[PDB]
C-alpha cells in the first residue's frame, strides 16, 4: 500500500517526521526523518576563541540552554586546569535545576497533557482545564525566573561566564528565590499526582538498557563523572566513545548512538532507574509509594519520572541556596588562565545524559564533540515506534498517527540538539 | 481576527519559545487566529493563507527555500524574527564551504537531505519587517505584535546598545577593563543585559543598519587597546557573518 | 495663541490632548486629504482660536503624534481644517480616518505671521507645493477681513499640475477675485504638457499687483526655492523687513523641550516650535544652514 507519514511532528522541539513503512506482515520499516537543518556546531567552533565559542553553544537548543552553557563550562574548566568554588558551583546547580524545572514543566504541561486530555493545542485549554495551566505557568515562571536571576535571562545564559558569574545578585534576591521555591513544592506535588493518573500503554513493554550519570557526591544530582548502566557496568566519563558508538543514518541528519550493539535510554526515567537510593526526602517519600509505575520498561513512564525530578530538585535547589548563603559575601568570577588541555564533561540533561568534549590549544577551540541526549534515544524510538506500530496495525491511520507521536513524545525529543 | 503563522526554518526555536513563555500571548489569542505554529498547535497547515507570517530560523536546506518562497506568496506580510533569520544566526560564523564541515562532522557518510551553508531569509525572499535579537526580547514581540493589531507597523532601530546601558546606569566595561564589547554598533532594545552582568556585548541583535554602523571607529578603539585585526573582525562577525561591511571598514583601518 | 487652561489643562500638563471629531474628508492629490474638524468639548470648540501659519500636534491613538498646520481661518470659528499627505506611519494611519471619528488634538504651537502688524499695506503670498495650506490660512483670513489688507496676491506652484493643492478652490475664487483686488497664480513646473500656467513663482512676481514698497511677503515651501525668491523680491523692491518664511525641523513635543527642531549655529541657536515656524528674511540671511 502506501506508508503512513507524518510530515511534520508538532508539539516537538525542532522539525522532524515519522515515516511508518507499511507491509504484509504488520509493519515493516519506520524512519524517524530528522529534517532540521544542520548547523555544525562541532565544527563552526573549531579555531575560535574559547571564550568567544562558549557563548554560542547554548545556542543549539532553547530548552536545555542552561545545560548546553553549564556543560561547556564544565569542560572548557576540565580542560583549562581549574576548579571553580563551591559556592558557585552550588550557584551553577541552582541555575541548572532552573533549566530541568522549566523544561520538565514546560514538557509535561504543554507537549504531553494536551494530547491525554484530548485537545490540539494548550492554547485551546484556557477554560476547562484552568487550575493545571495555572500551576504549569508558576512553574514555568518559577525556571525563568530563576534562570533571569542567575544567568542573564531564561535562553542562552549570558551571566554564567568561565570561572563563576559575571555578576551575582543581591542576598535579599536568593532569599525570595528559596522562598519561591518553598511555595512552588506543593504545585511539584500536585504535578506528580496528575501525571500518576495518566496511563502507561502496555504495547510498548520491553526490556530496556537505561544508562545515566553518577552523580557526584552523596546525592541525586546533575554533575557525575561515571556513567552508569541498567546491566550494571559503569565507565569513567572521558571514555565515553570507547563504548558508546555514532553512526550515521541516510534518513536523518542526526547520529543514531549504540550501547554494545544495541539502543539504549537516557532520561528522567533512567535517572530514576540508576540513581534512586540517592534521593531524599518527599522525592524518596513519593518514589518509595510509586515504585510499581516507575518499572524501567515502559518508556511512559518517563513523564511521571519528571514529575518526580520536578518535585525532588526543588528540595534540592532549597538545600543549594542554603549552603551558598551560609558563604556570603561571594565574589561573582575567579581569574582563569587558559592552558592547553582536553575536558569531557557528562552533566545530565533534562533529557538524558549530555557529553561535551571540548580540546584547548593556545586560547582556542581545536576539537569539539557534542553527543545530545535525544541523539542517544533516537534508536530506542525507533524501536518502540516499531513495536507500538506492529501492535496497532492495520487499525485507523489517524489514531496510529496520534499513539506512535505520544510514543515519540514520552521521550521529550529536542530535535535541534540532535543534529547540533 | 489577524491570521498569524509562525514557521520553523533551522533554528532552536529560542523565538518561538519566547513568544510562547509570554503570559500576554494569552491576550493574542481573542484578536488575532493563530494558522501555522505546530511549537503549540497540532491542527496547523502549512499552506494557507495568513496576514502576517513570522519566519525562525536560516536557511540551510533547499526545502527551507522552497517553504520560505512559499511563505512570501502565502503571506502579506513577512516577518524575520531574530538573528538567525535576520543575519544568518551564529551558523554563519564560519565561513568554510559546506563540504569541508559536513566531511568533518558528518564523514564521509550520505543523509538523502541536502543541506546548505547558512544564509538569512531576506536573500530568498522579501522580508517586510524584521524582529532583531537571539532570542529576541518579549517587549520586541509585544510591540511588533501591538503594532500590527493596530494596523501600524514597528519602527526599526537605528541607535545603539550604549543608549540603554546608559540610561540604566551601568558601568562601561569598554572604558574600565578594555573588553571587546560590540555595544556601539549593535542595535539597542535588550536594555543592556551583558553589559549589565559585568559581560561584553556580542553583538546578537545585529548591527545598525542604514549604513550608520561605524566598524572603523570602533575597530580602532579595539587597536588601541592591544587586539589583532582577525580578533576584531572574528569578533564582530559572531552574528554579523553575512555583513559586507565588517571586512572592508576594519581592513580600512588596519591597512 | 495664548489660550489659558485649554492649551495646558487643568492639570498644568502641556502634553494633555483634546478630543477631535472629522467631520468631512475630501482627497485633493492622490496623497493629499483635506480634514474637517471639530472639538467635542462645544465650550473648548466655541473658544479656541490660532493664529495664520501656527500648526497643531494631531495624536492618532497608538501610533503616534505628528505636527500639522491649520488651512483654514481662524474666523471660522467652531471649525479648524487639516491638509495631511501620506508620507509614512502616522499619516497612513492618518488617511484611512473616516468621517466621525475621534482623534486627539493639541496646540495651536509657535508663532504665526504677523497679521496684526500687517494693516494697510499690499499682501504677497507665494506657496510652492504642501506650504499651501498655511498659506491657505493666511489667504481666508485676508478674504475675511478684506478691508484691513490692501491688493492681495496669491501664487501657488506644484511640481505636477495633479498636484497644486486647493486648485478646485482657487480656479472657482478666480472670478470676482479679479474684480475684489485679488490675482490668483498657479502654474506648474515639472509638467509641459499643463494646458495652465508654466514656471516658478520668481518668474510670476513681476506679474503682481502688489506695490513693492507696501508689501508683505509670506513664502511657504521648500528651503531650496528661497535663495531664488529672495533674489527675485529683492530685485524688483520688495524691502527685505517685510519678507517672511517658514521652516520645518522634526518635531516630536512642539513645546521646546525633545530639542529635535533645531536650526542655526552658536551665534543663533533657535528651535522652530518656539522661535517660528515662521522666519524673517534677515535671520534666514545672518545664520547659514536654515536653507537645506
Ligand atoms: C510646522 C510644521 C507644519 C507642517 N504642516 C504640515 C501640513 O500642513 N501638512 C502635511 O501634510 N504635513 C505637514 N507637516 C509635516 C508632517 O509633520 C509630516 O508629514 C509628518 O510628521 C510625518 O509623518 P510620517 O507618518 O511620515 O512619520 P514618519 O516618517 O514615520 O516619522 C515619525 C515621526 O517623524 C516626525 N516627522 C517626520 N517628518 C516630519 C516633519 N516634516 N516635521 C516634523 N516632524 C516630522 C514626526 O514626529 C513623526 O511622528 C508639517 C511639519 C511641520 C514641522
Ligand atoms: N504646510 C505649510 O504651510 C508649509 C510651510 C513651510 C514648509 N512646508 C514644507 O514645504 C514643502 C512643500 O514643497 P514640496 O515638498 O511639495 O515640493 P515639490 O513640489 O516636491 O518640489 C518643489 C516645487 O517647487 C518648484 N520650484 C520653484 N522654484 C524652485 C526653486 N528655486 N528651487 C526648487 N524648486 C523650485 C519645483 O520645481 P522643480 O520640480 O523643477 O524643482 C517644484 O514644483 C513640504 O516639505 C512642506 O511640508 C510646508
Ligand atoms: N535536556 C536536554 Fe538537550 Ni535541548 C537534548 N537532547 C541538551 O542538553
Ligand atoms: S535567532 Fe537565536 S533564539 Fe532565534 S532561533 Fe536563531 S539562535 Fe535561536
Ligand atoms: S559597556 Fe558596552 S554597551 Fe555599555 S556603554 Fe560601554 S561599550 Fe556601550
Ligand atoms: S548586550 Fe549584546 S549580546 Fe547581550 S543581549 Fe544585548 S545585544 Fe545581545
Ligand atoms: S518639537 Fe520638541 S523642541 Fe520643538
Ligand atoms: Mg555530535
Amino acid at each position: 500500500y502506501l506508508p503512513i507519514t507524518i510530515d511534520h511532528i508538532a508539539r516537538v522541539e525542532g522539525k522532524g517526521g515519522v515515516e511508518i513503512i507499511i507491509g504484509d506482515d504488520g509493519v515493516k520499516e519506520v524512519k524517524l526523518n530528522i529534517i532540521e537543518g544542520p548547523r555544525f556546531f562541532e565544527a563552526i567552533t573549531i579555531g575560535k576563541k574559547l571564550e568567544e565559542a562558549l557563548a554560542i553553544y547554548p545556542r543549539i537548543c532553547s530548552f536545555c540552554s542552561a545545560a548546553h552553557k553549564l556543560t561547556a563550562l564544565e569542560a572548557a574548566e576540565k580542560a583549562v586546569g581549574f576548579v571553580p568554588r563551591e559556592e558557585i558551583q552550588a550557584l551553577r546547580e541552582v541555575l541548572y535545576i532552573g533549566d530541568m524545572i522549566e523544561s520538565h514543566a514546560l514538557h509535561l504541561y504543554l507537549l504531553v497533557l494536551p494530547d491525554y486530555r484530548g485537545y490540539s493545542s494548550p492554547l485551546k485549554m484556557v477554560n476547562e482545564y484552568k487550575r493545571e495551566i495555572e500551576i504549569a505557568l508558576k512553574l514555568k515562571n518559577l525556571g525563568t525566573w530563576m534562570m533571569d536571576i542567575l544567568g542573564s535571562r531564561a535562553i542562552h545564559q549570558e551571566n554564567a561566564v568561565l570561572g563563576g558569574f559575571g555578576k551575582l545578585p543581591e542576598k535579599s534576591v536568593l532569599e525570595k528565590m528559596k522562598a519561591e521555591l518553598r511555595e512552588a513544592l506543593p504545585l511539584a506535588e500536585y504535578t506528580f499526582e496528575l501525571f500518576a493518573k495518566l496511563e502507561q500503554y502496555s504495547e510498548v513493554e520491553g526490556p530496556i538498557t537505561h544508562l545515566a550519570v553518577k552523580p557526584r557526591g552523596d546525592a541525586y544530582g546533575i554533575y557525575g563523572d561515571y556513567i552508569k548502566a541498567s546491566d550494571g557496568e559503569e565507565f569513567p566519563s572521558e571514555k565515553y566513545r570507547d563504548y558508546i558508538k555514532e553512526f550515521v543514518v541516510e534518513h536523518s541528519f542526526a547520529k543514531h548512538s549504540h550501547y554494545k550493539g544495541r539502543p539504549f535510554m537516557v532520561g528522567a526515567i533512567s535517572r530514576v532507574i540508576n540513581n534512586a537510593d540517592l534521593l531524599y526526602g518527599k522525592a524518596k517519600e513519593l518514589y518509595e509509594a510509586n515504585k510499581d509505575l516507575l518499572k524501567g520498561t515502559n518508556p511512559f513512564a518517563n513523564n511521571l519520572a519528571q514529575a518526580l525530578e520536578i518535585v525532588y530538585f526543588i528540595e534540592r535547589a532549597i538545600d543549594l541556596l542554603d549552603e551558598a548563603l551560609a558563604k556570603w559575601p561571594i565574589k561573582p568570577r575567579d581569574e582563569v588562565e587558559i592552558k592547553d588541555g582536553f575536558g569531557v564533561s557528562t552533566t545530565e540533561a533534562p533529557r538524558g545524559i549530555l557529553v561535551y568534549a571540548l580540546k584547548v590549544e593556545n586560547g582556542r577551540v581545536s576539537y569539539a564533540d557534542i553527543i545530545t541526549p535525544t541523539a542517544f534515544n533516537l534508536a530506542m524510538m525507533e524501536e518502540h515506534v516499531r513495536m507500538m506500530a506492529e501492535k496497532h496495525y492495520n487499525d485507523d491511520p489517524e489514531r496510529l498517527k496520534i499513539l506512535a507521536e505520544m510514543v515519540v513524545r514520552a521521550y521529550d525529543p529536542c530535535i535541534s540538539c540532535s543534529v547540533h | 481576527k489577524v491570521r498569524i503563522g509562525f514557521y520553523a526554518l533551522t533554528s532552536c526555536y529560542g523565538c518561538q519559545l519566547q513568544l510562547a513563555m509570554m503570559d500576554e500571548l494569552l491576550q493574542l489569542i481573542p484578536n488575532a487566529e493563530i494558522v501555522c505554529w505546530f511549537m503549540i498547535d497540532r491542527d496547523s497547515i502549512e499552506d494557507e493563507k495568513v496576514d502576517i507570517a513570522f519566519i525562525e530560523g536560516s536557511v540551510s536546506t533547499e526545502e527551507e527555500v522552497e517553504l520560505v518562497k512559499k511563505i512570501r506568496e502565502n503571506a502579506k506580510i513577512v516577518v524575520a524574527v531574530g538573528a538567525c533569520a535576520v543575519q544568518g544566526g551564529v551558523q554563519s560564523w564560519s565561513e568554510k564551504p559546506l563540504e569541508e564541515l559536513w566531511k568533518k562532522v558528518y564523514g564521509d557518510a550520505k543523509v538523502k537531505f541536502q543541506p546548505k551553508k547558512a544564509e538569512p531569509v531576506s536573500k530568498y525572499i522579501k522580508v517586510d519587517y524584521n524582529i532583531y535579537g537571539c532570542p529576541p526580547e518579549k517587549k520586541d514581540f509585544l510591540y511588533a505584535l501591538g503594532t500590527f493589531l493596530i494596523g501600524s507597523w514597528p519602527e526599526d532601530i537605528d541607535y545603539p546598545v550604549c543608549l540603554e546601558c546608559r540610561l540604566n546606569g551601568h558601568p562601561c566595561i569598554l572604558l574600565e577593563k578594555g573588553e571587546p564589547c560590540l555595544g556601539p554598533v549593535t542595535r539597542a532594545g535588550c536594555n543592556a543585559r551583558c553589559p549589565g552582568f559585568g559581560v561584553a556585548c556580542i553583538g546578537c541583535r545585529g548591527a545598525i543598519g542604514y549604513d550608520v554602523a561605524w566598524f572603523d571607529s570602533l575597530a580602532k578603539v579595539f587597536k588601541e587597546k592591544g587586539m589583532t585585526k582577525e580578533e576584531i573582525i572574528e569578533r564582530m562577525k559572531m552574528f554579523n557573518g553575512h555583513d559586507e561591511r565588517v571586512e572592508k571598514m576594519v581592513e580600512k583601518i588596519f591597512s | 495663541m495664548m489660550l489659558p487652561k485649554e492649551i495646558m489643562m487643568p492639570n498644568d500638563n502641556p502634553y494633555a490632548l483634546h478630543r477631535v471629531k472629522v467631520l468631512k474628508v475630501y482627497s485633493l492629490t492622490e496623497t493629499e486629504k483635506l480634514f474637517l474638524f471639530r472639538f467635542e468639548d462645544p465650550e473648548l470648540a466655541e473658544k479656541w482660536t490660532f493664529k495664520p501659519g501656527q500648526f497643531v500636534q494631531l495624536t492618532i491613538p497608538g501610533v503616534g503624534e505628528v505636527p500639522i498646520s491649520i488651512c483654514s481661518s481662524p474666523m471660522r470659528k467652531g471649525f479648524f481644517e487639516l491638509c495631511i499627505r501620506k508620507a509614512g506611519r502616522v499619516t497612513t494611519v492618518v488617511h484611512r480616518l473616516k468621517p466621525g471619528d475621534t482623534v486627539l488634538v493639541r496646540g495651536p504651537y509657535g508663532n504665526g505671521f504677523p497679521v496684526d502688524e500687517w494693516e494697510g499695506m499690499d499682501l504677497l503670498l507665494i506657496a510652492a507645493g504642501l506650504g499651501t495650506a498655511p498659506l491657505r490660512s493666511v489667504f481666508l483670513y485676508a478674504m475675511d477681513n478684506r478691508w484691513k489688507y490692501g491688493n492681495i496676491t496669491f501664487i501657488n506652484t506644484a511640481r505636477y499640475g495633479k498636484d497644486l493643492l486647493f486648485y478646485k478652490e482657487l480656479e472657482a475664487m478666480k472670478d470676482l477675485a479679479e474684480a475684489e483686488n485679488v490675482k490668483i497664480i498657479q502654474s506648474v513646473t515639472r509638467d509641459p504638457n499643463w494646458p495652465g500656467l508654466k514656471g516658478r513663482p520668481q518668474q510670476f512676481i513681476v506679474e503682481a499687483n502688489t506695490n513693492p514698497k507696501n508689501t508683505a511677503v509670506a513664502i511657504c515651501g521648500p528651503p531650496r526655492m528661497y535663495k531664488s525668491v529672495f533674489e527675485a523680491l529683492i530685485n524688483y523692491g520688495y524691502r527685505p523687513e517685510n519678507i517672511f518664511v517658514t521652516l520645518e525641523r522634526r518635531m516630536k513635543c512642539g513645546i521646546g523641550k525633545c530639542g529635535h527642531c533645531n536650526v542655526g549655529t552658536s551665534t543663533s541657536w533657535k528651535y522652530i516650535c518656539k522661535d517660528g515656524p515662521v522666519f524673517t528674511y534677515f535671520d534666514i540671511v545672518s545664520t547659514p544652514g536654515l536653507l537645506d
